[PDB]
């Protein structure tokens, strides 16, 4: 189970290696600087997105957005055992923009307001 | 009551700031930014900010300085691969041109010859070419202008000088604010403010005494200066209407070239085909007459009632500031603007003579010089005036009259006419507030 | 609703857009790199302030530091419903360094010790 | 107790200053840019490591991974009151990689699984 | 009479006598966030799916 050794594995099996994958995410002088700056800017963008979702403290988290069955006509056991993450990512690639927008609107925007009201009272 | 400190992030507050802006352009060789920059956003966004009175001050705008340094460095890069003319500083014996000529001031065009080197170190050749009087100084024996002051570099003939628009875009964490208010004089609070990711494209058009190919005022002629009461300051005038400029060079000049050394070649003016005539530029009389009347009316508002306003040609200084510089086809022209400013105001066309110079120094730098290659054939160039640069001869309190003369000599003042609209700010997302709340 | 569209809104109304604002915070080759490196450093420094305060998990948080209302004699409705954030920032411009110092020292130092004492037993 | 003034103190006393230390952790153009970029990458890697451990929100945290008695033959109160951090770091320098691996592997891998089951219910 | 070839076209620079032209093996490595995949197949014509 080296880096990306999980790539051919079922989506469920792959969950065992998430930590390992995370560890590997982080004029000649100009070439070095452009590559390094981009690696950092990219890294931070992913972390900011999790921070909006409130999931930044975890590799795995749950959300309050319900699944739209039209995104994929499959059973839970079907997805977790009969597919790889590579196949899955392609299958729902049309809806990733929608899901990200829903996570912010349905959870982040709603929860911060309700918690503020409780704090205010 | 029991108020507590709270913290908010993402708060919409900004502060004045200066930062490097990223150049971009909508745009085969050209001296301009297209080689040094990236493609623009095809659909720029703009967001109006309601109830915002943000202050602008064009005279302190650092964007002007940033553009200047980028333009100078950009221009210099175009000459790095190009041919050096150091071997050409020679005795250069010359004689008067005799032909079917209407001429100019006598001696304006000369027939010169010199001993020049060849591809081989062992051999020399005798050559001849035409030169303009402006490029030649008497020692009969002559020297090329600046042979005793600087090296001369030949511009590469393949490279276009035609202006290409430049856009500036903010880096993350920064934003560019735009003043939308009509008839803004460049200072104070702007009644209507909006935010843009990038500026409108600005063309690097170089000219003196008049602003060419720029933006027009939306409704009426706008007069602005760093200090309206200080006669030392340049006054920028933006027109609400265009006035065209039609320039031509009728002579049908030809171009010949000779290889010099193993790595270089030199281009020079050959025999002129047909009659030799004076280069010139037209200014419409009727259009200009109306244009001046509008400027005078606005000047009276700034300088008071019943002041007689006159215009005049510059009293002195170098050719760069006493004449109107053009770049058409890569040829550099200097024209006498007298007759445009020859008027007094109380209550079909003009033809201006022009002269051509092949040795120029666009940025007025000591120790630098460039030789333009000659352009073959007849040149016609059509462009327009979008503003004027004026100075006062006044400051006197002893007269009921006032006189204006053309200003110029500082390229940064031309860019101000397009950049006065913009300001750069930094976004500060963090802030605090009193609202009562409790926590564990 | 767009970036800085909230600038004309009241401080209370503006709170709806905080997430939107957050998303937008993140020879010539040298000048371009300096701008990008500094943009990253500035971003990280603000995150550090939140991390010390313990507020880094949220766009909005409460603290244990009392308001000390003598800093400005205004009512909450006078502030939240009748004023912009742009105006507010000027009103407390001379107290910002004080408030930040209080948060780092008067709150975090007490909280870390109480949490450790509970952990010890 | 200025920057690194704590270094002279015993390990227990040094804990008072952790915030002070945290504040200071964050041709010619190439030297400037490379120095800044490397400082940032190092900073971010330490935060990533804490994120794996689940301690990213705190200066001080506890874990459920047991101490190996072979790592150091000392009393707990002896270490805190009779040593400096500079001395302590040397004595366990052979075991640092082992401890870091255990925190990642032996605890956080189990907690993410239990949380998934609880969230599922 | 003769001319060195291309005196009519370009400047000529002498190679420095102390500089060898002997090849040195070069390895290329990925930046962080990237990885290089290697095809292990045999009789591969450089295109299409690689089975390993
Ligand atoms: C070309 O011809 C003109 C006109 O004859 C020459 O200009 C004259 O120069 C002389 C001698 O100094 C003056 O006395 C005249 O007043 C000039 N005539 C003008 C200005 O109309 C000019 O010098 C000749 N050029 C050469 C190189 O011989
Ligand atoms: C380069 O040569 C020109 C021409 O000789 C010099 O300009 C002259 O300067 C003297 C000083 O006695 C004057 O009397 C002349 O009127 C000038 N001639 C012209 C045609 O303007 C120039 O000074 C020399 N070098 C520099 C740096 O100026
Ligand atoms: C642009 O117009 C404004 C007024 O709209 C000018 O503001 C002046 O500021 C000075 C500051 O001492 C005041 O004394 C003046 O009373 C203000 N206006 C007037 C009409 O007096 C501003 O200076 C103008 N900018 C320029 C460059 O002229
Ligand atoms: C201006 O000069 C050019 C040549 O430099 C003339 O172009 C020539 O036109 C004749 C027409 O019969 C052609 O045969 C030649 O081959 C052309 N020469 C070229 C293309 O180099 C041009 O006609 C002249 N313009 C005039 C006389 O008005
Ligand atoms: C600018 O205006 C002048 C004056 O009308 C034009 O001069 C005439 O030009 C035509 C050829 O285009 C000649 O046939 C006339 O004899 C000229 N009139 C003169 C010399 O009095 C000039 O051509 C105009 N320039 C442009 C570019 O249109
Ligand atoms: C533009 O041309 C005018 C002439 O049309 C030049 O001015 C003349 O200067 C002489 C000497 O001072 C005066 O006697 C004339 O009265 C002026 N104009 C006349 C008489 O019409 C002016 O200097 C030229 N401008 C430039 C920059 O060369
Ligand atoms: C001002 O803009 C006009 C329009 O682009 C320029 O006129 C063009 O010039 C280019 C380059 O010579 C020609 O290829 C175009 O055909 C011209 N357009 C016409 C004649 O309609 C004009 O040259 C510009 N002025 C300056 C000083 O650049
Ligand atoms: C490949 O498939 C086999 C079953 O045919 C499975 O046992 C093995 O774990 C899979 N390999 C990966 C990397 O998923
Ligand atoms: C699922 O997506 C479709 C298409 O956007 C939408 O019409 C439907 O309302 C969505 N269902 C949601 C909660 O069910
Ligand atoms: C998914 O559930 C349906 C229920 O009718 C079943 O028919 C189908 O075979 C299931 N798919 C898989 C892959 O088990
Ligand atoms: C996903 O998007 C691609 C690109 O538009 C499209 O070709 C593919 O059919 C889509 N998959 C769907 C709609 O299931
Ligand atoms: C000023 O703010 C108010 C907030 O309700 C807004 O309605 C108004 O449109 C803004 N400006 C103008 C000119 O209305
Ligand atoms: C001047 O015009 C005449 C008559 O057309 C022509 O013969 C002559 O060649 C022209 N110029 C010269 C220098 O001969
Ligand atoms: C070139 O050199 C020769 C020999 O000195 C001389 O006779 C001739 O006049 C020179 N040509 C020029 C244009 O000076
Ligand atoms: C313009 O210059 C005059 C000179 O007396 C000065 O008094 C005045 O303050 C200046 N106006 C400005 C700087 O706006
Ligand atoms: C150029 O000529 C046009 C007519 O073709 C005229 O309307 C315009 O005024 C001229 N521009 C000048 C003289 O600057
Ligand atoms: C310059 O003088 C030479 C003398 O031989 C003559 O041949 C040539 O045609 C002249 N050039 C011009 C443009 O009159
Ligand atoms: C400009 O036109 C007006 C009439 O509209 C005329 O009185 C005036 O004399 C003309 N030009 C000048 C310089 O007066
Ligand atoms: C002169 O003053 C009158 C009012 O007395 C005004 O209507 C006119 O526009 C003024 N002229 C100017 C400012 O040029
Ligand atoms: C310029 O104005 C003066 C004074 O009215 C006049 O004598 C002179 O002829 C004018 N010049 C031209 C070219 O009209
Ligand atoms: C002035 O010249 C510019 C050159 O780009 C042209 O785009 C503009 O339309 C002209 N203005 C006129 C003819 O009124
Ligand atoms: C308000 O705070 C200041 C320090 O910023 C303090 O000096 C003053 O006594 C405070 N007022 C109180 C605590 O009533
Ligand atoms: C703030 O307003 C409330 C009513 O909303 C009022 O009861 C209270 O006295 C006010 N606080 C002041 C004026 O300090
Ligand atoms: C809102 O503040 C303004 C001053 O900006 C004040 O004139 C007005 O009375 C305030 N409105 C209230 C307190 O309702
Ligand atoms: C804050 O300082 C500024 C000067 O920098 C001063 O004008 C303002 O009155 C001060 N505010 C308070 C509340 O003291
Ligand atoms: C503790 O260290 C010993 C070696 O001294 C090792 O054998 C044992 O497995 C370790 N216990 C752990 C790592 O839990
Ligand atoms: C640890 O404490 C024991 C008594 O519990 C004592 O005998 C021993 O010397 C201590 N070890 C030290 C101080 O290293
Ligand atoms: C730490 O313990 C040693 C045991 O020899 C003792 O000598 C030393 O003074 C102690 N340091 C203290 C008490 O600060
Ligand atoms: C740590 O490793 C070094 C390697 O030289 C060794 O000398 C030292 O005794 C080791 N420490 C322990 C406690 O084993
Ligand atoms: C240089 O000489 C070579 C000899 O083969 C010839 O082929 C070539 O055209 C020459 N180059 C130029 C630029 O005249």
């Amino acid at each position: 189970l080296g880096f990306l050794g999980a790539a051919g594995s079922t989506m469920g099996a792959a969950s065992m290696t998430l930590t390992v994958q995370a560890r590997n995410l982080l004029h000649w002088g100009i070439k070095q600087l452009q590559a390094r700056v981009l690696a950092v800017e990219h890294y931070l963008r992913d972390q900011q997105l999790l921070g909006i979702w409130g999931c930044s403290g975890k590799l795995i988290c749950c959300t309050n957005v319900p699944w739209n069955s039209s995104w994929s006509n499959r059973n839970l056991s079907e997805i977790w055992d009969n597919m790889t993450w590579l196949q899955w990512d392609k299958e729902i690639s049309n809806y990733t923009q929608i899901i990200y927008g829903l996570l912010e609107e349905s959870q982040n925007q709603q929860e911060k307001n309700e918690q503020d009201l409780l704090a205010l009272d | 009551e029991n108020l507590w400190v709270t913290v908010y992030y993402g708060v919409p507050v900004w502060k004045d700031a200066e930062t490097t802006l990223f150049c971009a352009s909508d745009a085969k060789h050209n001296v301009w930014a297209t080689h040094a920059c990236v493609p623009t956003d095809p659909n720029p966004q703009e967001i109006h900010l309601e109830n915002v009175t943000e202050e602008f001050n064009m005279w302190k705008n650092n964007m002007v300085e940033q553009m200047h340094e980028d333009i100078i460095s950009l221009w210099d890069q175009s000459l790095k691969p190009c041919v050096k003319l150091t071997p050409l500083c020679v005795t250069l014996q010359c004689t008067n041109v005799t032909n079917n000529i209407t001429d100019d001031m006598r001696g304006e065009l000369k027939n010169c010859s010199f001993n020049m080197t060849t591809e081989l170190r062992d051999k020399k050749q005798k050559v001849y070419s035409l030169f303009y009087r402006l490029d030649v100084v008497q020692i009969k024996e002559y020297r090329l202008i600046n042979c005793n002051t600087s090296a001369i570099t030949q511009a590469c003939p393949k490279v276009s000088f035609e202006p290409i628009p430049i856009h500036y875009c903010a880096p993350a964490g920064f934003a560019i604010l735009k003043c939308k208010d009509k008839k803004f004089n460049g200072t104070g609070p702007c009644p209507s403010v909006s935010t843009v990711q990038c500026t409108h494209g600005i063309k690097p058009v170089v000219s003196t005494q008049l602003l060419l190919n720029g933006s027009l005022a939306e409704e009426e002629v706008i007069i602005r200066s760093e200090n309206i009461t200080n006669n030392a300051k340049n006054i920028l005038v933006q027109l609400n209407t265009p006035v065209q400029i039609n320039c031509t060079r009728p002579n049908n000049n030809t171009v010949k070239s000779i290889r010099i050394g193993p790595g270089q070649a030199f281009y020079y003016t050959g025999d002129i085909i047909g009659d030799i005539r004076q280069a010139h530029c037209n200014v419409s009389k009727a259009t200009w007459n109306e244009t001046l009347g509008k400027v005078v009316k606005q000047l009276r508002k700034h300088f008071g009632n019943n002041t007689i306003i006159r215009f005049a040609q510059s009293s002195g200084g170098d050719l760069e500031v006493t004449t109107h510089s053009f770049n058409c086809g890569g040829e550099f022209f200097y024209c006498n603007t007298s007759g445009l400013f020859n008027s007094t105001w109380i209550s079909d066309s003009i033809t201006l003579p022009c002269r051509i110079k092949q040795i120029i120094n666009m940025w007025q730098r000591i120790g630098q010089a460039m030789y333009a290659p000659p352009i073959q054939g007849v040149i016609r160039c059509v462009s327009n005036i979008t503003g004027l640069i004026l100075t006062r001869d006044g400051g006197s309190t002893n007269s009921t009259t006032e006189t204006f003369r053309p200003g110029g000599g500082d390229m940064r003042d031309n860019w101000r006419s397009e950049l006065y609209k913009y300001k750069v700010v930094k976004i500060e997302p963090l802030g605090v507030a009193p609202t009562r709340c409790k926590r564990r």
